[PDB]
């Protein structure tokens, strides 16, 4: 379920997608 | 501009159904090996990028948790409209925002979710009533046929802005 | 502003919440 990281060339909307992706996990497993 | 929203409520009122709905425009099930929790609007004239996070209906204490909340500008607060006990928690969720936002000035949107049902336990007026006391915005939805899932999106949208 | 660096496998969910934090605070940074 954890998001695949990013990518060491994602662009910052890439980044923004993955921001959204990871609080929603985090926010499930506590 | 950037907008955190931020689902709650209790237990199978559908909080997942609309967050799905909402980005990518479906009910019934679908498989494809990630899904998204990002939207890019355009609301009144001005264009948005929403992040929304879809909370587990699931309760516990978690200072984790209450962090992730805090970073929402906005909550809609969901029940389902053949649920009374999902309607009944509706002030618990707000106290909830209210202590992890430390405000009672928080942008709120009620919505009543699974208006497409045969049968409804939850009356219009009884949920009009609660938010007019709360003085925050009520939304009629259903995830299943997509009815009112942008309009309430969207007007908490507004109230973040107004804030 | 340094961009954060995505971690690994073995990373913790405290590690993720670290990065989930850093990254919020380069995001908003950035814009
Ligand atoms: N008829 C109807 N069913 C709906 C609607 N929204 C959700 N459901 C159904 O109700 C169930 C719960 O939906 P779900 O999105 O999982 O709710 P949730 O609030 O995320 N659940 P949880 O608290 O467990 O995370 C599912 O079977 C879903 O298909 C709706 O608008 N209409
Ligand atoms: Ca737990
Ligand atoms: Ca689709
Ligand atoms: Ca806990
Ligand atoms: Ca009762
Ligand atoms: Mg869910």
């Amino acid at each position: 379920r954890r998001p695949r990281c990013p990518g060491d060339d994602a662009s910052i909307e890439d980044l923004h997608e993955y921001w959204a992706r990871l609080w929603n996990y985090l926010y499930a497993v506590a | 501009t950037e907008y955190k929203l931020v689902v709650v409520g209790a237990v199978g009122v559908g909080k997942s159904a609309l967050t799905i709905q909402l980005i990518q425009n479906h009910f019934v099930d679908e498989y494809d090996p990630e899904p998204s929790y990002r939207k890019q609007v355009v609301i009144d004239g001005e264009t948005c990028l929403l992040d929304i996070l879809d909370t587990a209906g699931q309760e516990e204490y978690s200072a984790m948790r209450d962090q992730y909340m805090r970073t929402g500008e906005g909550f809609l607060c969901v029940f389902a409209i053949n649920n009374t006990k999902s309607f009944e928690d509706i002030h618990h969720y707000r106290e909830q925002i209210k202590r992890v936002k430390d405000s009672e000035d928080v942008p709120m949107v009620l919505v009543g979710n699974k208006c497409d049902l045969p049968s409804r336990t939850v009356d219009t007026k009884q949920a009009q009533d609660l938010a007019r006391s709360y003085g925050i915005p009520f939304i009629e939805t259903s995830a299943k046929t997509r009815q009112g899932v942008d309009d309430a999106f969207y007007t908490l949208v507004r109230e973040i802005r107004k804030h």
